[PDB]
RNA sequence: AUCGAGAGG
């Protein structure tokens, strides 16, 4: 009855942007990103892969209910360095890390033979 | 039951009527009934005024003569001290009614939840009977799959719960997970 | 709610990946917290789950027939021969991180029942409606779109609080306000007025 | 922000109050019967065995958001195994001569009696502990 | 798997209640308040056949 | 019973005391006898102390024995709210009770008395007696709609 | 009322595997639960279904209309 | 269907409570809630 | 009684119920329907037209879409159907019902309504789904619990009514309740047993989970705390993280059993500035009671502060259980087998005891007891013994249970459960009680059909020895069932009683307020009290403070309270004052002195004839603990300077602090009178912990941090005075009334019938007694 | 081989895969796994129409099972989502139609299965939509038992989707997760009355990595690089192909959050 | 509308 659809986890409405980009008031390079449409398997990660990185000072995921599927990242960095660039870099390490595998999981599963 | 003397004092009742009961239940021989037990006269009906006159024991197994070693787990049964028995229950469980006899272990639990319970399973959805579709109640609920109890209590299969179940055997975890 | 007494509504619907997961995949289809048992002080609950796992790898029924000596011990042996936890304790991993859980969670089988009281059946609300004739008041009950009562109990509580006009905007205005014509001499409404 | 107190203790005795990851420690100035020391220390991260002589130092500094150590071209405020920040509690005079100073390095407490100083360890809420093997 | 004994009335199931009564022809002696004349009393309710 | 009494050096000190318990009251009698404290007897029922002493000491008793029943089950209430009904109880000097024959009877307004019970027999009685309403009471503008002197209620609020 | 297609905790279909365990428990004499082995469900999700099933179906059909 | 079919009134000194003449021949929990707990019992 | 006290209501809803840990406390869920069907009117205003042209163009079915709209004329305008419903163009003055819109005030109410603390006003937050939301820390004053509750939400008509919602009735004002003087609503469950596990010295929390978890913290400053363990490893305590939670500037200290400032024990708490240094935060940390963080937080803070901090609370310590986990099974019911022998022996020795005092029955050697029959001292001893037994099995239980045991930390935290539960599970329940007694023999002669007869025998009486655990013997579950079924005949017939007990208190002192002159009345003017309360003071503000002068013997009252100038160690040492020198022997001060110790020692006499049990801890106003502790934080204190502070201004301050302070502003000397009576107390408070030698010694107190103390001790007490225009009346009968239903159940009358005899005036009691000394 | 993560596979079947995920963070781990069984996309019945039905079972109760019913997905990249064509409600590329038809001709009952169902829709040399039968007998799976007499005929539309929107969309039902065997790490606390170790199973996976040693520290520095991961196909598309499927899922994700970066 | 029955916290 009340309860929305399904869709709605992952499919963006109308006048929805995927990640709504704004400076954390009160601390020095950093900002919150609104990720909308979108649930706790990307934040986790992209989290663990900021972490890695030594000019990144913070990161953390949140969601604010259970509800409405969105999750919020905040990021501070060294000054000099842009946290968009930060997210850049370690996502694109998340996609090269998860080629490299699916090579070698390949290569492995031609040598598997069942 | 009855019990009477025979030098040990024993139940009327024997394990050769209890074959011929088990052999009328499988052709299901000469018909053994419970007709046939209480014009046997091994089994008595029994008033709430008549059970003032007489003596009963819960259990078969009280009538052995009495003559260490235990598990501690075992519930504290208290050794009978008595005699002069003058019939046994057929078995304790009898006492509870059919709301109360679906309830599993009813002994380990708390009396007031089992009164609970036995007023919800009237409530509990379920296949109402086997004629649902042509029947036209003004209003009715069915489970879409229905799965009999994995624990059952032997007086379920004379409740037909087992043939006919309102519950589900759903994977329950016990757990503090986001506090809803 | 569950045989042994044990009742409560779903507060959320959660996806099988959001679940916490045990080693071996399985979901708990349900959860429930452990600070219920406590006070209710339900064993044959925890008890039902452990004999049901038992009997789930046994493919074998079990018997929780009452004043039938069956030791917790024994199932729980049979369960170690199994060899699941012996007090139906499993180990978890949170599902959002991946993380294990510090605190190994008890699941398993568990009889469960739904009720015949039903959320959509309950949910009502009214705003303007129709109105009975004698009493001008709100019709009452959601078969016949009714408005709930004020309890003079709750004209109480709102007395206690003090707010005089929401108590008059409940009284007269949510319900059978009207006006009337009365004559001073008479001190009864025996005026007749023609308003136009 | 120069470095305070510094002095040599041998653990009298170590306690495990229904705690596995931390016992507290109960030990005496080594050459001073002046002052003694029992603060509970996370046995995890360091073991210190009974009769271990460990030396002990209390530093000012070397609040500002915590930074990851990361490259450590920041000099390392210690050679020694272990360090701990709290802020004390309270100071109290436990006898005529004498002084009593009790710290709170996040909810694990330290207690420091002794006349040895006159004045040390104000009462500023900034305390490093650094105790070597 | 319908056991029975339900009335149908008008397209309607319906089912009795069994009431307890206290039994006729028994004779019981039933004290009396502090605040009584008479100190015992001995009733009898008899049913006829 | 045990009793703290303050000992010489000032402390409050404890040593026990020998009390009595009677199943019965007739309290006139019992206060008179020798040996026995007359400042220190207590009763368990109100009414025969405010007959023995005075109102307000049975005010005191209905007050303590209230408490005590607050008490027993580990609850515990501020003494404003227990000592208004007591002293609405007692305000009139009888002890007026928390029933019919109670407030009810009472020569509050009428409409007041009404809602509570003995409705149209409150009515007739106004209706011969010709009385009144202050219509000063909540219960008088609830039922009449207007609205009470309920905080909100009780001041005029008039522009410059 | 009839054999659901997959477990709820389990997620893997189960409804192929019944007519061959009624089967396997008639022509070979054997324990239900080694018959769900041979089944291949190992899982006490998977195993639920199919032991606490019950074929009301049947019953259902035997009504003439 | 089956509690209902085998149900009891006791219409109206202490009928709520249970009694040792019930034990086996009424159920010892099986009661309605609310002002009916003990007058309604099944058999 | 039905129509007119009480009637239907439009703009009416109800809905089950369900909990939301991320919903903030104040807010209630409203299921997105029942939005759309209610509809608040609000006039066109200049500021709000384009958001109500827009409104009404989303239109009905959809949220925040409006139902009807009203001209000048007032003729109805139907959203739903109208031709011209896209034409709508708002005219200044029309008015527009709208749909009920997020932070918009409500009503929220479960249907029991024993306090006004039920019915409450709470912010809206729209939500998808069919149930209404509310805080887990809301439960506890509408006393709902999930399981199949139904809730009631009214929601305002006019602005009038909706400041009356937001100004009085919402939630974070009834905050702290009226009567017990305590918070209402603390953290309970989940977070409560979370919060004791955080808490423990042993959990160490690590850098992503402090990140996140401070992320969680909605009014997170961004300062990262410096980790507790740093050289090892970088990880922050637990307690860190929750005092990242704790609001600035709040100070707590409690003390239990050995609460050493070691604290080996980490029982009590010591919370500085938002910081705990030292504590495991349990129930009574956390609490509804008097003295919790809540009432501090509530009262110095403010409301709102509290209101946030249930929530930030709640988050964090919810995030961090669900990555730590709980859980509960038969393993934690299962005690020891050496334990469970034990056991078995101490339900021997009972039975042995039982046997040898039936026997001394039996021989009519047993001692005659005045005042009760030979039987009922038998009954009594049997009794005594069976209850011991299982105490006792309890006791070696608990013992038996080990720190990990989760039953054990739902006690521990307090969030549930009690020692009797553990007791019952793993040990004897025990012997059963029917109607006040062990279980009759309804059968002639034998409490069972099975047992022989004349047996008084504890297993014929109904002692349950076994666990519930250990599984209950036919006889046994049926004694139990007996026990059982009178306590739901009880709950039935009290909760009835209760009712009847409420309403009729409501209808006697509904009319009870506070007029302005102070004095209670009825509505007929008749005097009820002179000063509401004997103190004319809100009951809110009142927190348990103890009186030192009543307390402890002469010599340390001299000690602590005397400074004789005139004496080489009694007068005040230099370094507490640095006038100290010149001030020794000096006469004109020393009669100051004198005139405040005489004024003292009066006050400890008239305090003592006050309390014979000579209890300090009291309801007192003003809290003046926390008050000298904000002075020390406030302005940086140091023991070793010696203080600047005239000690004529100090006992000069303290009278012109006791004439400042003012409950009756009449001039009369009536009402002078009437107002020196009723700070009288509060006065004796101030003396003792504004004593001259306490003043310089125990707190290091300056001429600024004194001024400071007396104006906030003045606003303090001002804000604590009652206000006129307050039903008194009602919200009495209302504070008696729910702990009335709360009670439930060697000759004494108590309860619920004693209450009803009390209200009476009943003539003859059930059990009238005289207790002569 | 490559720098970066290693995979080394134990055992393999076709409905079955045992590996060993290595040099691994967890988080991504568990994303993929969320991925492996939530986000992979899996065509099933969105849409039922049913002409006769004289069973006993209702229509909706029938609609679930056919919505649950396994399908071939292998080619489920070549066909698009049916929001996602220019379509009036199916597409022949973005949609699947199939048909079934019923008759209990014989008197003994009759019982549909799987393999009987109808394609209709043009195929394109696609993979797709052949029912999945795994049955020894080859039956399918039983949708209905019908006596004599009773028949049933209906059209179902298949659609593509994802297993978070609806359950049935699911490649897998479950995976198997273990790091820490030894507890090494000790990431949780053992709940024992006596000994954690007899209380607590041992598993195989234990063997696997190096015995612990009382003597040696706990490393506090230390952070789970080996998991050892099985994985269940319900045969719908092969677990290789499954596993392939999650980690390209994942960097599709991956890559849009780095597309909308751009676009700001 | 009336009367009645059953149920929920
Ligand atoms: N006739 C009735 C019966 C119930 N109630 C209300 O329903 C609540 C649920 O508790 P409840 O009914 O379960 C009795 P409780 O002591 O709280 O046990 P519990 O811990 O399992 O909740 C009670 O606290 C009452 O306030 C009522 O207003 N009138
Ligand atoms: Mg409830
Ligand atoms: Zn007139
Ligand atoms: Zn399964
Ligand atoms: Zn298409």
């Amino acid at each position: 009855m009340n309860a929305p659809d399904r869709f709605e986890l992952f499919l963006l409405g109308e006048g929805e942007s995927k990640l709504k980009i704004d400076p954390d008031t009160k601390a020095p390079n950093a900002v919150v990103i609104t990720f909308e449409k979108e649930d706790h398997t990307l934040g986790n990660l992209i989290r663990a892969e900021l972490l890695n990185d030594r000019k990144v000072l913070f990161a953390a995921y949140k969601v604010e209910h259970p509800f409405f599927a969105r999750f919020k990242l905040r990021i501070q960095t060294t000054e000099g360095y842009d946290p968009k660039d930060a997210l850049k870099n370690a996502c694109n390490s998340i996609i090269n890390k998860l080629g490299a595998l699916k090579t070698n999981f390949e290569t492995e599963w031609n040598l598997q033979t069942l | 039951f009855i019990v009477e003397d025979d030098g040990h004092k024993e139940l009327k009742v024997r394990k050769g009527h209890i074959a011929k009961l088990m052999a009328t239940e499988y052709q299901d021989v000469e018909e053994y009934t419970w007709s046939s037990l209480l014009n046997e006269g091994l089994v008595e009906y029994i008033d709430a005024e008549e059970e003032e006159s007489i003596l009963i024991a819960m259990q078969p197994e009280d009538l052995e003569p009495a003559e260490l070693d235990v598990d501690p787990a075992k519930r504290i049964r208290v050794s009978h001290h008595a005699t002069t028995f003058t019939h046994c229950e057929i078995h304790p469980s009898m006492i509870l009614g059919v709301a109360a006899s679906i309830i599993p272990f009813p002994d380990h639990n708390q009396s007031p939840r089992n009164t609970y319970q036995s007023a919800m399973g009237k409530q509990a959805m379920g296949v109402f009977l086997t004629n649902y579709n042509v029947r036209m109640d003004t209003m009715a609920n069915i489970l879409y799959y229905p799965q009999k109890p994995l624990g059952t209590t032997r007086a379920m299969e004379y409740l037909k719960f087992r043939e006919l179940p309102a519950g589900q055997n759903a994977i329950v975890a016990i757990a503090c997970y986001s506090g809803y | 709610a569950s045989r042994h007494g044990q009742k409560g509504t779903i507060g959320i619907t959660y996806r099988r990946e959001d679940m916490p997961f045990t080693a071996e995949g399985i979901v708990p289809d349900l959860i429930i917290n452990p600070h219920a048992i406590p006070s209710r002080m339900t064993v044959a609950h925890l008890i039902e789950c452990l004999l049901s796992k038992v009997a789930a790898l046994s493919g074998n029924e079990g018997d929780a027939s009452p004043f039938t000596d069956i030791t917790v011990e024994g199932i729980s042996k049979l369960l170690r021969e199994h060899g699941y936890q012996s007090r139906g304790f499993e180990v978890m991993y949170n599902g959002h991180t991946g993380k294990k859980l510090m605190a190994q969670i008890f699941f398993g089988p568990t009889y469960y029942q739904r009720l015949r009281h039903m959320v959509d059946d309950k949910i009502h609300a009214r705003a303007r409606g129709p109105m009975q004739v004698l009493t001008r008041q709100p019709v009452e009950g959601r078969s016949r779109d009714g408005g709930l009562r004020f309890g003079e109990m709750e004209r109480d509580c709102m007395i206690a609080h003090g707010a005089a006009s929401f108590l008059k905007e409940r009284l007269m205005e949510a319900s059978d306000a009207f006006r009337v014509h009365i004559c001073g001499i008479c001190g009864l409404m025996t005026v007749i007025a023609k308003l136009n | 922000s120069n470095t305070l107190f510094d002095d040599i203790f041998q653990v009298s005795e170590v306690d495990p109050g229904r705690y596995n990851k931390v016992c507290r420690i109960e030990a005496a100035s080594t050459t001073q019967d002046q002052c003694k020391l029992t603060l509970d220390i996370n046995v995890e991260l360091f073991p210190v065995a009974a009769q271990d002589s460990l030396t002990v130092t209390i530093a000012s500094s070397l609040t500002r958001s915590w930074r990851p150590p990361q490259a450590g071209d920041r000099s390392l405020a210690d050679d020694y195994d272990y360090v701990m920040y709290g802020t004390a509690y309270k100071f109290e005079e436990v006898s005529k001569d004498l002084i009593a100073v009790y710290y709170s390095f996040g909810g694990l407490l330290m207690r420091l009696e002794g006349n040895y100083r006159n004045l040390n360890n104000l009462k500023q809420e900034n305390a490093y502990l650094l105790i070597r093997r | 798997f319908d056991m029975g004994g339900y009335f149908i009335i008008n397209g309607s199931e319906k089912v009795l209640i069994a009431q307890e009564r206290s039994a006729g022809n028994i004779v019981q002696v039933f004290k009396k308040a502090a605040p009584s004349p008479i100190s015992h009393v001995a009733e009898i309710r008899s049913a006829l056949e | 019973y045990d009793r703290k009494v303050p000992s010489p050096t000032g402390e409050y000190v404890k040593e026990p005391e020998w009390v009595l318990e009677t199943d019965g009251v007739n309290l006139s009698e019992v206060m008179t006898v020798p040996g026995i404290d007359p400042t220190r007897i207590y009763t368990n029922s109100f009414i025969d102390i405010m007959e023995v002493l005075g109102i307000e000491a049975g005010r005191a008793a209905l007050y303590k024995e209230v408490y005590n029943v607050i008490a027993s089950d580990g609850s515990y209430v501020n003494y404003r709210h227990m000592a208004l009904l007591v002293d609405v109880m007692t305000t009139q000097g009888g002890l007026t009770s928390v029933t019919r024959h109670g407030f009810n009877r009472s020569n509050t307004g009428a409409l007041m008395r009404c809602s509570f019970e003995e409705t149209v027999e409150i009515l007739f009685e106004a209706g011969a007696s010709a009385e009144l309403d202050d219509c000063r009471g909540v219960s008088e503008n609830v039922i009449l709609g207007q609205m009470a002197p309920i905080g909100t209620g009780a001041f005029d609020v008039m522009i410059d | 009322m009839i054999v659901p297609v997959r477990c709820f905790s389990c997620g893997k279909v189960v409804g192929d595997k019944w007519e061959s365990y009624l089967n396997l428990l008639q022509e070979d004499e054997l324990d239900e639960g080694t018959a769900l082995s041979r089944l291949g469900l190992k899982r006490y999700c998977c195993r639920r279904m199919i032991l606490t099933h019950v074929d009301l179906i049947e019953k259902f059909l035997r009504y003439n209309p | 269907t089956l509690s209902h079919l085998r149900r009891t009134n006791t219409p109206i000194a202490k009928p709520r409570q249970l009694h040792n003449t019930h034990w086996g021949l009424v159920c010892p929990a099986e009661t309605p809630e609310g002002q009916a707990c003990g007058l309604v019992k099944n058999l | 009684r039905g129509n007119l006290m009480g009637k239907r209501v439009d703009f009416s809803a109800r809905t089950v119920i369900s909990g939301d840990p991320n919903l903030e406390l104040d807010q209630v869920g409203v299921p997105k329907s029942i939005a759309k069907t209610l509809t608040y009117p609000e006039v066109v205003t200049p500021y709000n037209i384009d958001r109500l042209t827009q409104l009404v163009r989303n239109g009905p079915n959809e949220h925040p879409g409006a139902k009807y709209v009203i001209r000048d004329s007032g003729d109805r305008i139907d959203l739903r159907y109208s031709k011209r419903a896209g034409d709508i163009q708002l005219q200044y003055g029309w008015k527009v019902e709208r749909h009920i819109m997020d932070n918009d005030p409500v009503l929220f109410n479960r249907q029991p309504s024993l306090h006004k603390m039920s019915m409450m006003a709470h912010r809206v937050k729209v939500i998808p789904y069919s149930t209404f939301r509310l805080n887990l820390s809301v439960t506890s004053p509408y006393n709902a619990d999930f399981d199949g509750d139904e809730m009631n939400l009214h929601v305002p008509q006019s602005e009038e009514t909706r400041a009356e919602l937001s100004q009085l009735c919402a939630v974070p004002l009834q905050i702290v309740s009226p009567q017990s003087n305590k918070p209402c609503m603390g953290i309970v469950q989940d977070t409560l047993c979370g919060i004791r596990k955080l808490t423990l010295r042993d959990t160490f929390i690590e850098l992503d989970q402090v990140l996140n978890m401070l992320y969680w913290v909605p009014d997170w400053d961004g300062v990262i705390p410096t980790p507790a363990i740093i050289k090892p490893k970088p990880l922050w305590s637990g307690k860190q993280i929750l005092s990242v939670a704790i609001p600035n500037g709040i100070h707590l200290q409690r003390f239990d059993e050995g609460t050493t400032l070691l604290s080996p024990k980490d029982n009590g708490m010591l919370i500085i500035d938002g910081q705990i240094i030292f504590g495991v935060v349990e129930k009574k940390t956390v609490g509804s009671s008097n003295g919790g963080l809540i009432h501090v937080v509530t009262r110095e803070k403010g409301p709102q502060v509290c209101a946030k901090l249930f929530g930030n609370i709640q988050k964090v310590v919810n995030f961090w259980l669900l990555h730590n986990g709980f859980s509960t099974g038969i393993g934690d019911t299962i005690a020891d087998g050496p334990t469970m022998r034990e056991i078995t022996e101490t339900i021997a020795e009972a039975k042995k005891k039982v046997l040898d005092v039936t026997k001394e029955a039996q021989a009519n050697l047993l001692t005659a007891k005045h005042g009760m029959t030979l039987r009922e001292s038998f009954e009594d001893n049997v009794v005594r013994f069976l209850n011991e037994a299982r105490d006792k099995a309890g006791r070696l239980a608990e013992v038996n249970l080990k720190d990990l045991n989760n039953v054990k930390q739902m006690v521990m935290a307090g969030s549930k459960g009690s020692f009797i539960n553990i007791a019952q599970m793993s040990a004897c329940v025990g012997q059963q009680s029917v109607e006040g007694k062990r279980i009759a023999f309804g059968f002639v002669d034998r409490t069972l059909p099975h047992f022989s007869k004349d047996d008084y025998s504890p297993e014929s009486k109904g002692f349950v020895e076994n666990s519930y655990l250990r599984g209950l013997t036919p006889q046994e579950f049926f004694f139990h069932a007996m026990g059982g079924r009178e306590g739901l005949i009880d709950t039935a017939v009290k909760t009835a009683e209760t009712g009847y007990i409420q309403r009729r208190l409501v209808k006697a002192l509904e009319d009870i307020m506070v007029h302005y002159d102070n004095t209670t009345r009825n509505s007929l003017g008749n005097v009820i009290q002179f000063i509401y309360g004997e103190d004319g003071m809100d009951a809110a503000h009142i927190e348990k403070q103890s009186l030192d002068t009543i307390g402890g013997s002469d010599a340390a009252f001299e000690k602590r309270y005397r400074v004789d100038l005139l004496n080489t160690d009694h007068t005040l040492d230099p370094s507490l004052l640095e006038s100290g020198s010149e001030i020794l022997g000096d006469l004109k001060l020393q009669v100051l002195l004198d005139e405040e110790y005489k004024q003292l020692v009066k006050d400890r006499k008239f305090l003592r004839e006050v309390f014979v049990d000579g209890e300090a801890n009291w309801p007192l106003p003003v809290n003046i603990r926390r008050i000298i502790q904000n002075a020390q934080q406030t302005f940086h204190i140091d023991h070793t300077k010696p203080s600047d502070l005239t000690i004529k201004d100090i006992v000069l301050g303290v009278k012109d602090l006791q004439e400042n302070l003012l409950v009756l502003r009449g001039k009369n000397e009536i009402i002078q009178n009437a107002q020196r009576d009723a700070v009288t107390l509060f006065c004796c408070l101030l003396r003792s912990r504004l004593a001259t030698r306490r003043v310089l010694q125990e707190y290091r107190l300056t001429k600024q941090a004194f001024d400071w103390v007396l104006s906030n001790i003045e606003a303090q007490f001002l804000r604590s005075v009652v206000h006129p225009g307050e039903m008194v009346g009602v919200l009495a009968a209302q504070s008696i009334g729910e702990p009335a239903t709360q009670m439930t159940l060697k000759k004494v009358t108590s309860g619920v019938p004693r209450l009803k005899e009390i209200l009476n005036v009943a003539k003859n009691m059930k059990t009238p007694s005289l207790t002569v000394y | 081989s490559e720098e970066g993560p290693q995979v080394k596979i134990r055992e393999a079947s076709k409905d079955n895969v045992d590996f060993i995920l290595s040099n691994v963070d967890l988080a991504m781990a568990n994303s993929l796994r969320r991925v492996m069984i939530a986000e992979i996309p899996t065509l099933a019945i969105d849409s039922v129409e049913v002409e006769t039905n004289t069973t006993v079972l209702a229509d909706e109760f029938i609609a679930h099972r056919l919505g649950l019913i396994p399908l071939q997905s292998m080619d489920i990249e070549q066909l698009e989502y049916s929001r996602d064509c220019f379509c009036e409600d199916h597409c022949d590329k973005c949609s699947v139609v199939l048909t079934l038809q019923a008759f209990g001709e014989s008197e003994s009952t009759t019982n549909v299965y799987s393999k009987d169902l109808v394609i209709v829709s043009n195929l394109m040399g696609r993979n797709i939509g052949h029912p999945i039968i795994q049955d020894k007998e080859g039956n399918g799976v039983l949708i209905c038992k019908l006596r004599k007499g009773q028949e049933l005929k209906l059209t179902c539309v298949a659609k593509k989707g994802i297993a978070k929107e609806h359950a049935k969309w699911g490649p897998a039902a479950a995976i198997e997760f273990e790091y820490d065997p030894w507890n090494k790490l000790k990431h949780t606390d053992y709940w024992y009355e006596q000994d954690s170790a007899k209380e607590w199973p041992q598993s195989k996976n234990c063997e696997y990595e190096d015995p612990p040693n009382e003597g040696d520290p706990f490393d506090y520095k230390a952070q789970a690089d080996t998991f050892y991961m099985n994985v269940e196909s319900v045969g719908s598309i092969p677990v290789d192909q499954v596993v392939v499927r999650g980690i390209d899922t994942l960097q599709k994700k991956v890559a849009s959050i780095l597309l909308a970066l751009t676009q700001m």
